[PDB]
RNA sequence: CGCAUGCGCCCGCCGUCCGGCCGACCCGCAGUAGGGGCCGGCCCCCAAGGGCACGUGUCGUUGGCUAAGUCGCCG
RNA sequence: GGCUUGUGGCAGCCAAGCGUUCAUAGCGACGUUGCUUUUUGAUCCUUCGAUGUCGGCUCUUCCUAUCAUUGUGAAGCAGAA
RNA sequence: UUUUUGGUAAGCAGAACUGGCGAUGCGGGAUGAACCGGAAGCCGGGUUACGGUGCCAAACUGCGCGCUAACCUAGAUCCCACAAAGGGUGUUGGUCGAUUAAGACAGCAGC
């Protein structure tokens, strides 16, 4: 059953110039300028005035969810470019504090002393991606971008090298766990 | 002009016997390739129906049913019953087409298709037009739009006939919506 | 069925086939990755087996047993006087991998290289790169020379320097037969590395000006040859019983 | 699939988003009726199913060999012009002199060299991606089965092409000038033939 | 954006069997296979998508028109004529005229090619030699 | 201008020799199956029935003061669906005439 | 890349003589849910299904002249 | 060696019950579906103008239904095991 | 093939009717005494059977509809060279029932 027509629309805000061109989208703000590739969608973009506009024809149920992933991607890219990404993670430890260093531009972070390891961790930011201990509160951390994917990325990036081996995690709760997915 | 399946109606009897010079004339409209093969499965619901063999009965008319507006499009709902690898059953279809005998071929196709039921494996209990407001198939709903507006999203790229079949070109096809 | 118990293989398959190897002299499979950002550098240097001895150092591990200690350890001696650069070599990056593109010589040989291209020296007419020479002595034939040297620079990938040992000064060899052998160049662009080694012609290059101390080498070469031979001596196989 | 009969001294294909399979088979008729074959750009040819598919297919050819002698074979190229060569070597009879001359007809290489960069280069219809494949299914480069595989030149052949490609951007648009100064010289030659536009314009599209 | 689309009063190509080169207009859908084309001579009838090139011409009809009512629609939009003048659809004619040619009128043609190709040729040489 | 040498005419159209009728298992070498440049469905084979073929090629001894030899035959039937031709000649081709060039006359002419 | 045989060998010519062609003309790249050309509007595509070429003479008659153009050969 | 797989060996499905509580962490009664040819039988197709008939020694290669080693999920996994 | 006894079973053993092989090539089933077609003097032409028409390899990458996407070697033709119970919010059809513009469902809000 392939449904004849499946369209989807949003509104684009009035201080952003956004460039579509054979599925190549660019969004440009005052943070920056994003750029997503979806030539692999096989739907079809049209900016109508400002509203985004795209549609699927004679497509099966699984062709027509990409329809409202594209628009959702183009809207984290506006808010990318307008309000930006923050990421909040906190350190959770039951003995040994666990010791970050910022460095490079807070474009790195090394983690000593997680769970009294040896071992240094080092955890490189992804391009456009800024990681900064907080603060305000005791023991957090803050990534800020304006790439959504990239700045979540990082964080996983933190989250998984900090995973605790050989012991019941249930207990052994020590790790670096993302807390608020928020914006700037 | 030439269709895969024809409609007939197949009029017989038993054959009249002393207990009855009269006996009931029974019709039915069957589809077949031809009109042999439409007796023959007139036949074969008799004998299981009527309890009327071919031997001890009586073949009165046959004759084929064409549509009436073949220019015209309609809306066919099809009531069957058929054979699966683990029993029987019943399900509605429906269908656009010109004719009623297109409508029966997309049937045995669909049916062929997504459920590997042979013909002989089919059986039509009932066939009717059906307007638009009372379909039941989003297949054919769709289709009721006065402005019913769609591009052509894949096109088969080929000469007009094999005259101009090239094995080499020297552009690859240009091909746009 | 399975066999009744387990010991590794004898010998290696990765050293397949066992046969007489095609060459006499060690021939380098793969130069060090090569790093622009130095200067140019030879890579490779040709010795010769002296012996060897044994020598006592006081070692520096800290944490080891031996720290503060005197060790005794065997050395060889290779005795590696200065090669002389007589040529150079450009290749060029292909589909087909790396291709040959000219091959420039330097206008004077000595006898001892010009030895390496002939079976029998003596008995020749000692014809070998006398025509070649011949074009170093005229104005036209030197901005030809200089002309091939431009196309390397164009062109060319990796540069090689064409070098040869000093054997005479061996006089314990018994050979007048020099080695010749290519030795890459690393460091620089590649117009520096032409420049390096045009510059080098007929001059030698000493063993310090490649290697150095406290650091590590690898050693190219042929083993001992040994003849035909069995099984248990080849691949080590153990002995069968006495009856 | 008959041939295409027609009469050449050489055909030179583009193997540029072909399908490999159907490409091989059309070329290998090609080739048994005497047709003399070169293909350029064999990295860029296509395979259908993806890489993961593709790739797991070439393990399981790399793990045929013989178990006494592996020298003797199967041989297992890495490059894509084998690789398209052996394909097409598994649709010819090779193992006779008819297969072995067959064979002997066709040249295969990577990226577009000399002299063939200066020809012209046609394309086979039944062969394309864009006809033969649907758009939102898995494929592959050959290029990039070569390399995970075990062809270290991609680069190479990258580079290269990419060079070929801003000369013929150069040509092209000599080419270009000297169409537009050729609409010129029509024009003015218009007045001098009245006679032989009439007869031309029936004909002209 | 796409240019062409399948909508009532589409003036389609028959690009594939006999009736390649006619013009009909799709009076009506069918389903996302076929559609209902009906020509000023030719009885209504369907077809498959398969054998159809949309082209720029569109008339304005309502469904399932009566002859009358179509071929004024077309004569009205000028379908006939808008489609020989345009580029598309000369094509097809010439193809025709070419292969219609007899032996003496190929021979005149030549001579006319022969004859401004040498015209055209002495014109580029002077747009060579002044505007180098 | 090209200043070409060689035949100022031509009166003939090349068809490539595909082989012999035969099946999966059998062959049939009094009849070859002939491929006629330009010639792509059974119905553009009916133009062609019955004109004269000419199978040149050279021998390596000279006979009436020449290497070339000729074997006449003409077009039988249409082959297939493809434009393919099965072809008779006076004695049957060898194989090495697979993949050779014939000439396809445009007589005897019914037109 | 070096060196290459004196009654030999290698080249540039001229003849002698020997073992599949018939216009065998043609370099854009890229995309195909698009790509260009012109002033958001209007056009082009929708197969080389094109274009180019004395393409015209017994593989081509004799004797001249020959503007430019095209083509081959040659430093 | 081949067919077969009763027997031998290995594996799954249902969930009565066990598991302090708790069908399914770990187990699976009563039943039921399979795989394997490293057991033994059944058969007698090949070999009786002969295929040298136990085991060990030696030596290579192959399988996975994984004993240890690398990376992980689960637990009635605090740690250790 | 079918009926049929012993046996867990067997390319096992034993009967019933017919055909086949053995004694027989030939086309198809890649390959095969028995399966499908079909039985034959030596030849030319025509047409078929079974089986086929992307290449190997004679005949369509022919004209149509749908289904499938296999990160297990997806699958690919009587005999025939295997696969089961049991499962999947993979996807495609169908059957029965329930809810919904008097406002369902999800989320949100305070029934
Ligand atoms: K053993
Ligand atoms: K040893
Ligand atoms: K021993
Ligand atoms: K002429
Ligand atoms: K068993
Ligand atoms: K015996
Ligand atoms: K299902
Ligand atoms: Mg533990
Ligand atoms: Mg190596
Ligand atoms: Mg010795
Ligand atoms: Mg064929
Ligand atoms: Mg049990
Ligand atoms: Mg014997
Ligand atoms: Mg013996
Ligand atoms: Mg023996
Ligand atoms: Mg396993
Ligand atoms: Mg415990
Ligand atoms: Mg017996
Ligand atoms: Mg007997
Ligand atoms: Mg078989
Ligand atoms: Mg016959
Ligand atoms: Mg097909
Ligand atoms: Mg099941």
């Amino acid at each position: 059953m392939k449904t004849i027509l499946s369209s989807e629309t949003m509104d684009i805000p009035d201080g952003i110039t956004i460039k579509v061109k054979a599925k190549q989208i660019e969004v440009e703000g005052p943070r920056g300028k994003l750029t997503r590739n979806f030539k692999h969608l096989n739907l079809d973009f049209q900016l109508i005035k400002k509203k985004l506009k795209i549609d699927a024809w004679f497509g099966s149920r699984k062709t027509t969810a990409a329809i409202r992933t594209a628009l959702s991607h183009v809207e984290n890219l506006i808010t990318g470019v307008t309000k930006g990404y923050r990421y909040k993670m906190r350190f959770v430890y039951a003995h040994f504090p666990i010791n970050a260093s910022i460095s490079g531009g807070n474009k790195s972070i090394e983690i000593r002393n997680f769970l009294g390891e040896k071992k240094v961790r080092k955890v490189d930011m992804l391009d456009g991606v800024t990681v900064v201990r907080s603060e305000k509160v005791k023991d957090e951390l803050v990534l800020d971008g304006n790439d959504i994917e990239l700045v979540s990325r990082s964080a996983a990036l933190i989250n998984q090298k900090c995973h605790v081996k050989n012991k019941d995690i249930r207990k052994f709760l020590d790790g670096i766990y993302v807390s608020e997915k928020g914006r700037i | 002009v030439t269709y895969k399946f024809h409609q007939y109606q197949v009029v017989g009897r038993a054959l009249p016997s002393e207990n009855d010079e009269h006996p009931k004339i029974y019709r039915m409209k069957l589809w077949a390739t031809n009109e042999v093969r439409a007796k023959s499965k007139f036949w074969y619901f008799l004998r299981k129906l009527k309890k009327v063999k071919k031997s001890n009965g009586q073949m009165l008319a046959i004759n084929e049913i064409f549509e009436k507006y073949p220019t015209t499009i309609k809306n066919y709902g099809i009531w069957l019953r058929y054979q699966s690898r683990t029993g029987y059953h019943n399900m509605y279809k429906e269908y656009r087409d010109t004719t009623l005998n297109g409508a029966v071929e997309q049937m045995y196709t669909e049916m062929a298709s997504r459920h590997r039921v042979r013909h002989h494996c089919i059986q039509i209990i009932k066939t009717a037009t059906i307007p638009a407001k009372l379909c039941k198939r989003e297949s054919t709903k769709q289709f009721h739009d006065s402005k019913i507006k769609f591009p052509l999203v894949f096109k088969k790229v080929r000469p007009p006939s094999r005259k101009l079949k090239t094995t080499y070109k020297a552009t690859k096809p240009n091909l746009f919506m | 069925s399975h066999r009744k118990f387990e010991h590794p293989r004898h010998g290696s398959l990765g050293f397949l086939p066992r046969k007489r190897a095609a060459r006499h002299r060690g021939k380098v499979k793969a130069f060090p990755k090569d790093d622009p950002s130095k200067p140019c550098k030879l890579t490779a240097f040709l010795g010769y087996k002296a012996g060897m001895t044994h020598i006592v150092r006081e070692v520096e591990k800290p944490g080891s047993k031996l720290h503060k200690k005197e060790t005794c350890e065997a050395v060889t001696i290779v005795e590696t006087p200065p090669m002389v650069i007589v040529g150079v070599v450009g290749y060029v990056k292909t589909p087909r991998g790396l291709r040959c593109l000219n091959t420039v010589w330097a206008q004077h040989l000595s006898e001892d290289i010009k030895r390496r291209f002939y079976k029998n020296w003596c008995k020749s007419k000692k014809k070998a790169f006398l025509k070649y020479s011949k074009k170093y002595e005229t104005d036209e034939g030197k901005k030809d020379i200089q002309a091939q040297l431009e196309k390397l620079k164009k062109y060319a990938c990796v540069i090689r320097v064409l070098a040869h040992t000093q054997i005479r000064k061996m006089k314990g060899l018994k050979q007048k037969k020099a080695h010749l052998m290519e030795i890459q160049v690393n460091g620089g662009s590649i117009a520096q590395k032409v420049d390096f080694a045009y510059g080098f012609f007929e001059k030698q290059v000493p063993v310090d000006a490649v290697f150095q101390k406290d650091e590590m080498i690898d050693i190219i070469g042929v083993t001992k040859g040994k003849g035909y031979e069995g099984v248990v001596t080849r691949w080590g196989v153990t002995r069968l019983p006495r009856k | 699939v008959s041939g295409s009969g027609i009469s050449a001294r050489r055909i030179v294909v583009d193997a540029r988003h072909h399908m490999l399979g159907r490409l091989s088979s059309i070329l290998a008729k090609e080739l048994l009726n005497g047709q003399r074959v070169v293909v350029v750009r064999c990295e860029e040819i296509c395979l259908s199913g993806g890489l993961v598919r593709q790739k797991m297919k070439y393990l399981r050819f790399l793990r045929k060999r013989m178990n006494t002698k592996p020298s003797h074979g199967p041989i297992h190229f890495r490059a894509p012009s084998k690789i398209l060569w052996r394909t097409i070597r598994g649709m010819i009879p090779h193992k006779t002199k008819r297969g072995a001359a067959a064979l002997a007809r066709l040249k295969v290489y990577e990226g577009v060299p000399p002299p063939y960069d200066k020809i012209k280069r046609m394309v086979i219809p039944d062969a394309l991606k864009v006809l033969r494949l649907q758009s939102g299914h898995k494929y592959c480069l050959l290029g990039k089965l070569s390399s995970e595989v075990g062809w270290n030149h991609y680069d190479t052949i990258k580079e290269l092409e990419n060079k070929r490609k801003e000369r013929a951007q150069v040509a092209y648009e000599r080419r270009k000038q000297l169409a537009k100064l050729r609409v010129k010289a029509e024009k003015a030659a218009e007045e001098k033939l009245g006679p032989q536009l009439a007869v031309i314009e029936p004909i002209k599209y | 954006p796409f240019k062409r689309f399948v909508e009532i009063g589409r003036v389609a190509l028959i690009n594939y069997g006999k009736d390649y080169g006619r013009l009909v207009v799709i009076v009506d859908v069918i389903d996302q296979n076929r559609a209902l084309v009906d020509a000023p001579d030719m009885v209504r009838s369907q077809m498959n998508f398969k054998r159809l090139s949309l082209t720029d011409i569109k008339i304005d009809i309502k469904r399932i028109p009566k002859k009358k009512t179509l071929v004024e629609a077309m004569e009205a939009a000028d379908v006939k004529t808008k489609w020989e003048n345009s580029s598309w659809g000369r094509k097809l004619i010439v193809q025709k005229r070419r292969a219609a040619l007899n032996d003496f009128d190929r021979f005149k043609l030549m001579l006319a090619k022969i004859k401004r190709a040498g015209v055209v040729r002495q014109e580029l040489a002077k747009l060579k030699k002044i505007a180098a | 201008v090209k200043g070409r040498q060689g035949e100022r005419i031509r009166l003939y159209v090349r068809g490539t020799v595909l082989g012999y009728k035969r099946s999966k298992s059998n062959q049939y070498p009094n009849t070859s199956l002939i491929q006629i440049e330009g010639v792509n469905t059974k119905e553009e084979v009916d133009w062609y029935l019955g004109k004269r073929l000419g199978y040149i090629y050279k021998a390596k001894t000279k006979k009436n003061n020449s290497h070339y030899r000729c074997i006449w035959g003409k077009v039988c039937r249409p082959h297939g669906n493809s434009g393919v031709v099965r072809a008779k000649f006076k004695s049957n081709l060898p194989p090495k005439s697979m993949g050779a060039k014939v000439r396809v006359f445009m007589y005897p002419s019914n037109i």
